[PDB]
């Protein structure tokens, strides 16, 4: 097979990663409370 | 790289790996459908379609399947409630075990499609190069789609080479799968006319195959291609969402205020039915009529079947519950048994009461007690320190007619007081409470679940519009700009 | 208390599967040569 | 082609610039403003709420508004020929017929209004981020006046064009549906607030990040309309919020991108919370907290207490302000403290 | 068991600062 | 040509004039509560 | 590339790319279906809105059986 | 067409293919497949025996 | 420069204009209602 | 940073503007009063006046119950010589 | 058949293709009375 | 049936835990230039 | 800082992701039976 | 519940098997 030449690589950065985490520890933080109701 | 919310753009034009990818996503939703079925199936109590139907089981795929014929069970049993019927094939468990399966080979050829991404199909003759004629695709797919509407209209719902549709009387306890003629007259234009159901899938069918054949001959005016960047996929993506919420919108509405496509005994009452005491009128006419006939008022009221008496509860009122209420209805009040009977209020002197129903907006809703003037006659106090109502008072006593209560009377004031405290959700019911260990808090129907998902999803989708449409007509201007200075000077 | 039973699990698979996600990036970002 | 022409004109640049979006922003936008301080100063909402609401009958701008039809109108459109005014000019605004009118109108208004920018941006030739932005508000508008109502009983229950009018919706969905303890309305407001903070916080830290350019005080008028360095020093503002704060930017692009996203997907949280509570589908209520409270008669927290101030606000207020349903409640039946 | 829950999500979010101060990538100025 | 200045402080006073009359308005009219 | 049987028999179907029609085309008569749509749709709204009322049409739940 | 079956003869004993359907593989295949499907069916959602 | 008189602008700001003024003397009169 | 429009500053000081809306302005004012204070408006939007909210005795609301019959049901409103 | 309803629908339907008119009529018109270039 | 509560967050998180760090490796691996 | 030089890469091949995950499931299915208990 | 756990899990061996067989490292010789 020809290795398809559309694949670009991916990225994230630390800081993303960061940013990241930070929203979905602190959507956990706010839906807990709902979830176990 | 890529940032991670642009993987997918991997794919904005080669179409093999496009085709493999809505092949794998086909495959998921097609599998979801055949699992989630399952699990209704290992769930659902068919032991009475009467008190505790689909609706009250938190059923949602369910439904779906009895609006178009799929009415039965391998097992035995059928959501009319019948016994001895042969589903055939076509049971709940067969529509589940195809799409599993149809799961299973979409899966596959997925797999196919995204090694084998390089078919010459994809690439433009002239210019050598992957390419897609867009224009006359929509063409091809509208034809198809059509010929297919046209089908469905013609033989499935007709009864021609096919079940028909869910068909039900205006107070949901006659429904059941029925073959429906075709309406083109004014009427069909009638939410809740069946025959409209029909005639539209006709109608739109052939005008969908005439349509479609349009665009596989004639070409975009090349004022059009220009402007709305045909030949550039990312906007039939563009117009396709805003179809698809547009279509969202309107399944939410008609889910919501009901009609022959959202019928009652399938997703359960509306709560404009109990806003406009829907139900309560149809009893009471009927209750009135058995007097006249000279019957008692237990005659009268016993003859009320338990199914219509049901639909007049405020438990069963979709504009109830609440977003974080999960489960079925049932691990609310719990499981409908019987029905109580009706209550009828008097106080002393003889006068008949009659208890201030809760409006849906209330979560919690005090008992009052007016006679036919709508004079407040009695009711429970809140500081007892001068009440002049209180049950005591005015020695308020309640009588039951027909159902398991039927022909006795209450006198004790606690007693009393509790029935009128039920009194304001409606009729009184029985419940199993053991069971399911419910709670006593209302959860809403899968009417009102089903309504609600679709209404995010559909304003969701909007942002999905407004951002690929844009993404399209700037595609230029997207990365950033560049030089000049212009602006204030035509 | 009288909470919900899955609420335990819904919350932690609420965390880990998009931190998770989060993180299997930065690492593949982070170790790319040059 | 008289089509390039009308275009030619359309798109000419003058002081209010029209464009192909005009055609739909002015009409619209134009007839809603107009609604408003028509209705605001001379019709009145008696026989649809039994309220004065305009200055004609002593409202002042606080009081004045363009109340909701009546509750037996239901979601009817109100149309000024319509069944109900029957092509009758005074009886519409006596039905209510001028709050579907501003709401509609207003609806396509705001239609236009994010085309113009759409349009407005394609001509300029910059990128379309004011649009993307602006479709936050939309929802708003959208799900407020037109989804949740739609999910009610009729028009009477979406929020009513005033001031005041609005105070009670926002107390109505206290009471009612206990809004504030909405994980969406959090988020919203997490959103606006957080917004406001970023608008602030940004704003001071470049006024006083500014290089010198000037030999003034009053440093505005030293500073270059016509790009070149950057006017405020960047590169000090990182450092200085990395030894206050422990965080800083230090990407202008992300940082301005930020403020876009923040109070966007604030507004947009805070509507999804709200389509939900027109199928009344609010979160109301924790069933651990009320079984604990029924069995146990002496455990309280800050959300038991209030709860009852919404059935104190649902009792109090119904009355008079769902006068269709006839209520009576008898001051014994009215829930109340010691002594108040 | 949700006491438990909540103070491990808290204590989740504390680490992250720290890291977040502490261990971010250090700011390169001009040649980045 | 009329002074700028001028046309500014006296289109300024009309207002406070104007927007006066609406204040003195809230202790007599309908909007009274006398 | 690679063709395949199946593959050049819908060779022809997927050709003709950036084929367009000449100027404004068939554009004209295609605003006057968009138009009767419009109105279309404003009917069938308006009807179910009960806002068009029409004996033989019953919005409710009755006019059923 | 070298000949239909002659053909299909070449292709099950083909030995270019990722698993290697046989002759035995013709009566194998099939067989495993019914096995296995009734197998996870029935471990699954069968009643008592 | 020659500039004209009836434009664009005009049309708009006195489609505001206008009204408001008009609407100010409405308003103006009530403040004498009373019973 | 200029279009067609003649530039604000020089009409608002033109004393030809002031010529024209020191009639202008006044006039429209003086009429919007009329309005007011001749009743008019009063019947343009059906606006109660002070002595019209209620009948004499009644202290009840004039509340429009029913869509289609609306129209009818309030000038029966008026009736009541409300 | 044309009941008052639907009598006051083409009276809204008619009423609304008028100021579609008048407005694409001034529009088209003043267009076309000047654009040099 | 009358099963443990926490049985089924003790299977996920066996489950996703150690994966999620398997597969975390191999997409950094993966992705390492040349 | 001087970039510590004891720092090597760490590298997880296909198949050993496999042979890995192979290993997690079939414990899991194995474990999860006393689990539930 | 447990029902689904066990079926999940199995059907998460399944899909390994698949990418295991058909998408492994392609086994190459000597310049390896
Ligand atoms: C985005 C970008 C911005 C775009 C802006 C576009 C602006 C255009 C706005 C036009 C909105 C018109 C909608 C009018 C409507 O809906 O009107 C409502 C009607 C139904 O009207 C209802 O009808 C009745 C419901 O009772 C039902 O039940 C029985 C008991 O009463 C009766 O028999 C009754 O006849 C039966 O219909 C009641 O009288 C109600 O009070 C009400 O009148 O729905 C219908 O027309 C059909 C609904 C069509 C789907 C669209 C609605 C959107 C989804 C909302 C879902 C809620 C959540
Ligand atoms: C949208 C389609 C849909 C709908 C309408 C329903 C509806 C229903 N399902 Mg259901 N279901 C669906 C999809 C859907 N399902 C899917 C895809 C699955 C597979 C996982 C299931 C699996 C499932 C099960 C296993 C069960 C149901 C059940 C039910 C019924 C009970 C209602 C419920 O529990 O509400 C619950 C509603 C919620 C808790 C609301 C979720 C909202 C979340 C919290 C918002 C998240 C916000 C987000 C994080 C914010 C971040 C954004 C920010 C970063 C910008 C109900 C009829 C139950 C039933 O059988 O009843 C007897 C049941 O047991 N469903
Ligand atoms: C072999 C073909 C096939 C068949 C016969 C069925 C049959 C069925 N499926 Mg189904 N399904 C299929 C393939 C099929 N599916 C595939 C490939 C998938 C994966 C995408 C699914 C996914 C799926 C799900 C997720 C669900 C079903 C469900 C159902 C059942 C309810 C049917 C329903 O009401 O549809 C509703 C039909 C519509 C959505 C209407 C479509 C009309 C759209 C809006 C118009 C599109 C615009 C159009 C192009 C404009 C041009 C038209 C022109 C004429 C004007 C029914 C038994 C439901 C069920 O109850 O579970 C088992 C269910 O939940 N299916
Ligand atoms: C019709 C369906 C549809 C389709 C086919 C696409 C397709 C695409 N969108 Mg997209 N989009 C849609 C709807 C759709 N969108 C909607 C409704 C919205 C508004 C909410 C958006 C908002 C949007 C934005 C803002 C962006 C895209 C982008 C893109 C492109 C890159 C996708 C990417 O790599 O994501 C990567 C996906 C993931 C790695 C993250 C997904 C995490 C989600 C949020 C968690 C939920 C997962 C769950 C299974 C979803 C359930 C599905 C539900 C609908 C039933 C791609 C062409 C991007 C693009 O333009 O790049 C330049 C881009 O920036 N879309
Ligand atoms: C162009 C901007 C614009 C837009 C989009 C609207 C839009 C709207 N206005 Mg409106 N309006 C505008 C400008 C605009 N207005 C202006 C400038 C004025 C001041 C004169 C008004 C004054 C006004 C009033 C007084 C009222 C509205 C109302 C309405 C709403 C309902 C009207 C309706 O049913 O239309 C119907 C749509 C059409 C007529 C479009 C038809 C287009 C087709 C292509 C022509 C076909 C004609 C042909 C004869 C049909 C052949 C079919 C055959 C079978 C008979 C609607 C949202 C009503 C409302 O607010 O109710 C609450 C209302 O009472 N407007
Ligand atoms: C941003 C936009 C967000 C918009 C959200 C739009 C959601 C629309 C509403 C959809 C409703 C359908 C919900 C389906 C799920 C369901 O019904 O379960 C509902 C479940 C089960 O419901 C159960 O029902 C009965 C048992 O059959 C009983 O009554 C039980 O007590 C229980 O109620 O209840 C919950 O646990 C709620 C928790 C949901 C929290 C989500 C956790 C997220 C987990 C992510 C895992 C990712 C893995 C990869
Ligand atoms: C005294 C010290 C007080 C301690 C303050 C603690 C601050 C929290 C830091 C959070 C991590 C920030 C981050 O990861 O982004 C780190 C980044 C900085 O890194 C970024 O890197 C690049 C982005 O591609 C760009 O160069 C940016 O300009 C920027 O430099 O910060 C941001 O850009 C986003 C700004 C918003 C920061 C979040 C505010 C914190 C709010 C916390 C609320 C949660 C509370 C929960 C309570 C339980
Ligand atoms: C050309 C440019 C003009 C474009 C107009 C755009 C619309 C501007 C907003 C209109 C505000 C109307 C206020 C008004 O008319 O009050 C009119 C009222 C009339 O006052 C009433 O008079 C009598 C009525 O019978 C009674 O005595 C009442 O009690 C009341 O006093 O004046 C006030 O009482 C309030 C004082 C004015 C306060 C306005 C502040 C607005 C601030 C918000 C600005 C928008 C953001
Ligand atoms: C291969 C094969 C086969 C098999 C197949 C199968 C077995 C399949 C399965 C399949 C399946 C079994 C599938 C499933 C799917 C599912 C899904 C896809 C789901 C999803 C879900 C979701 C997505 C959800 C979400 C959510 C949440 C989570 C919460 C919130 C809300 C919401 C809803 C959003 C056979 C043998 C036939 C043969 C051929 C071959
Ligand atoms: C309704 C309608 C319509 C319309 C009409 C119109 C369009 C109107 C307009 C109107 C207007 C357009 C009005 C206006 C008004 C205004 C006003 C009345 C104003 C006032 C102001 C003031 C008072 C100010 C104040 C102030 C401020 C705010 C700031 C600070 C300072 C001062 C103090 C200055 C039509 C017929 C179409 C149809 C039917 C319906
Ligand atoms: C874009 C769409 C814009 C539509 C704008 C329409 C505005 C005019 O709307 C039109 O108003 C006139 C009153 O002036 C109404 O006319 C109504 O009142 C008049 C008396 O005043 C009656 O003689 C007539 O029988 C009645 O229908 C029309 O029924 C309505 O259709
Ligand atoms: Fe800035």
């Amino acid at each position: 097979m020809e290795p398809n030449p559309n694949r670009q690589p991916v990225e994230l950065n630390r800081t993303s990663l960061y940013l990241g985490l930070l929203l979905i520890l602190v959507l956990a933080l706010l839906f807990s409370s709902y979830f176990f109701n | 790289g890529l940032p991670w919310y642009r993987v997918h753009t991997v794919l904005i034009n080669d179409p093999g790996r496009l085709i493999a990818a809505h092949l794998m996503h086909t495959a998921l939703v097609a599998g979801w459908a055949g699992s989630m079925a399952l699990y209704e199936l290992a769930t659902f109590d068919p032991s009475d379609p009467v008190l505790n139907p689909m609706w009250r089981q938190g059923m949602f795929v369910l439904p779906f399947m009895a609006r178009l014929g799929v009415t039965g069970s391998w097992s035995g049993w059928s959501i009319t409630g019948e016994t001895g019927i042969d589903p055939g094939f076509w049971s709940f468990e067969g529509v589940a075990l195809a799409h599993i399966v149809l799961s299973g080979l979409l899966f596959l050829a997925a797999c196919w499609h995204w090694v084998y991404w390089d078919l010459e199909l994809f690439r433009d003759p002239r210019t050598g190069e992957p390419a897609l004629d867009l224009p006359k695709m929509f063409g091809i797919h509208l034809f198809l789609a059509g010929l297919l509407c046209f089908g469905f209209g013609a033989f499935h719902l007709t009864g021609l080479f096919g079940p028909g549709m869910w068909v039900s009387d205006p107070y949901g306890l006659t429904g059941s799968v029925q073959p429906v003629a075709p309406e083109w007259g004014p009427d069909g234009f009638n939410p809740y006319n069946p025959g409209g159901v029909v005639a539209h899938h006709i109608a739109a069918g052939i005008v969908g195959i005439i349509a479609g054949l349009f665009h596989i001959l004639v070409r975009p005016p090349q004022r059009l291609y220009k402007a709305l960047r045909m030949g550039n996929i990312e906007t039939v993506l563009s117009s396709s969402i805003a179809a698809v919420f547009f279509a969202a919108f309107v399944v939410a509405g008609t889910m919501w205020y009901g009609s022959a496509t959202t019928p009652i005994e399938l997703f359960g009452p509306t709560r404009y039915q109990w806003d406009s005491s829907y139900f309560q009128q149809e009893i009471n006419r009927r209750v009135q009529a058995s007097l006249a006939s000279g019957a008692t008022l237990e005659e009268a009221w016993s003859a009320i079947p338990e199914k219509l008496a049901f639909y007049d509860y405020i438990g069963n009122n979709p504009a109830k519950g609440g977003l974080f209420r999960t489960g079925p209805m049932n691990k609310g009040d719990g499981i409908a048994q019987a029905w109580k009977g009706h209550a009828v209020f008097r106080n002393k002197e003889g006068e008949e009461l009659f208890v201030r129903r809760m409006p849906a907006f209330f979560e919690s809703f005090p008992v009052i007690l007016t006679d036919k003037n709508g004079v407040v006659k009695a009711d429970i106090p809140f500081r007892r320190a001068e009440s002049k109502y209180s049950f005591e008072q005015q020695g308020v006593t309640v009588s039951f007619y027909g159902g398991e209560l039927n022909g006795q009377t209450f006198t004790d004031p606690p007693t009393v007081k509790s029935y009128a405290r039920k009194a304001i959700f409606g009729e009184i019911f029985e419940f199993d409470t053991e069971t399911l260990n419910s709670d006593g808090i209302f959860r809403t129907s899968p009417r009102g679940w089903f309504t609600f998902a679709h209404a995010v999803f559909a304003l969701l989708f909007f942002f999905g519009h407004i951002w690929h449409g844009a993404r399209t007509l700037f595609r230029d201007v997207f990365s950033g700009i560049d030089p000049e200075l212009s602006p204030e000077q035509v | 208390m009288e909470v919900n039973q899955l609420g335990l699990i819904a919350t932690a698979l609420f965390v880990l599967v998009p931190s998770v996600f989060l993180i299997i990036l930065y690492v593949q970002t982070e170790s790319q040569q040059k | 082609g008289w089509f390039d022409i009308l275009d030619d004109w359309l798109k000419r640049d003058r002081f209010v610039f029209v464009g192909w979006s005009g055609i739909l922003l002015f009409p619209c936008a134009y007839l809603a403003l107009g609604g408003w301080l028509t209705g605001t100063t001379f019709v009145t909402s008696w026989y649809t709420h039994g309220l004065a609401s305009s200055y004609l009958e002593g409202c002042n701008f606080l009081t004045v508004a363009v109340s909701t039809p009546a509750n037996s109108m239901g979601h009817s459109l109100l149309l000024l020929w319509g069944p109900e005014a029957q092509g009758d000019f005074t009886r519409w605004c006596q039905l209510g017929g001028l709050w579907t009118f501003i709401a509609l109108h207003g609806a396509f208004g705001l239609i236009g209004f994010m085309l113009r920018q759409f349009e407005i941006a394609r001509l300029v030739g910059v990128r379309p981020y004011n649009a993307i932005a602006f479709s936050a508000p939309i929802a708003v508008f959208v799900s407020v006046f037109l989804i949740y109502p739609l999910g009610q009983s009729s028009w009477f229950f979406a929020p009513s064009f005033g001031v005041a009018a609005i105070f009670r919706f926002l107390l109505f969905f206290q009471g009612f549906h206990n809004w504030t303890l909405n994980p969406f309305h959090m988020m919203g407001v997490a959103g606006v607030l957080g917004g406001a903070l970023l608008c602030a916080i940004h704003g001071a830290t470049v006024e006083n990040t500014l290089f010198q350019d000037g030999e003034g005080a009053s440093t505005f008028r030293a500073f270059n309309p016509t790009q070149a360095e950057e006017t405020y020093s960047m590169v000090t503002a990182n450092r200085f919020w990395s030894q206050i704060f422990g965080i800083a930017f230090s990407n202008k692009r992300w940082l301005h991108f930020f403020m876009l996203f923040v109070p966007v997907t604030g507004l947009w949280m805070s509507a999804i919370g709200v389509v939900g509570l027109a199928l009344n589908l609010r979160s109301y209520d924790f069933i651990s907290q009320e079984i604990r409270a029924a069995e146990d008669p002496e455990f309280e927290t800050f959300y038991t207490k209030n709860l009852l101030l919404n059935e104190g606000i649902r009792a109090w207020m119904a009355p008079q302000d769902q006068p269709h349903e006839n209520f009576v409640f008898p001051e014994e039946v009215l829930p109340r403290g010691n002594a108040l | 068991m949700e006491t438990i829950t909540y103070v491990f999500i808290f204590a989740c979010i504390i680490a992250l600062f720290f890291f977040a101060i502490f261990f971010r990538e250090p700011p390169r100025i001009t040649k980045k | 040509r009329i002074p700028l200045w001028i046309v500014a402080t006296v289109a300024g006073m009309g207002v406070i004039v104007i927007v006066g009359l609406f204040f003195y308005g809230a202790y007599a009219g309908l909007g009274s509560s006398l | 590339a690679r063709r395949t049987w199946l593959g050049d028999i819908l060779r022809p179907l997927n050709s003709e790319y950036g084929k367009v029609a000449p100027g404004w085309g068939t554009t004209p008569l295609m605003a006057v279906f968009m138009g009767l749509f419009l109105v279309f749709l404003l009917i069938i709204l308006e009807i179910y809105n009960s806002t068009l009322i029409l004996d033989g049409v019953n919005v409710s739940w009755k006019a059923l059986g | 067409s070298a000949n239909l079956w002659e053909r299909f003869c070449n292709w099950v004993t083909s030995t270019d293919n990722r698993l290697y359907v046989g002759w035995f593989g013709v009566i194998m295949i099939p067989t495993l497949l019914a096995a296995t499907i009734c197998f996870v069916i029935a471990f699954i959602a069968a009643p008592p025996v | 420069v020659s500039y004209p008189i009836f434009t664009v602008r005009w049309v708009a700001v006195h489609t505001l204009a206008v009204p408001t003024i008009f609407f100010l003397g409405a308003i103006a009169a009530m403040q004498f209602i009373q019973r | 940073g200029t279009t067609g429009e003649r530039p604000f500053s020089d009409i608002i000081t033109s004393v030809r503007y002031w010529v024209i809306h020191s009639i202008t302005i006044p006039a429209l004012f003086i009429a919007g009063w009329l309005f007011v204070s001749t009743g008019l408006a009063y019947d343009v939007f059906g606006t109660p006046r002070p002595d019209s909210y209620y009948a004499q005795e009644q202290r009840s609301i004039p509340l429009v119950t029913d869509r289609f019959e609306a129209k009818q049901q309030v000038e029966t409103f008026l009736e009541q010589l409300k | 058949t044309i009941t008052p309803s639907l009598k006051g629908f083409f009276i809204g339907l008619l009423s609304g293709a008028v100021v579609l008119g008048l407005t694409f009529a001034v529009l088209i018109a003043i267009s076309q009375i000047d654009k040099v270039q």
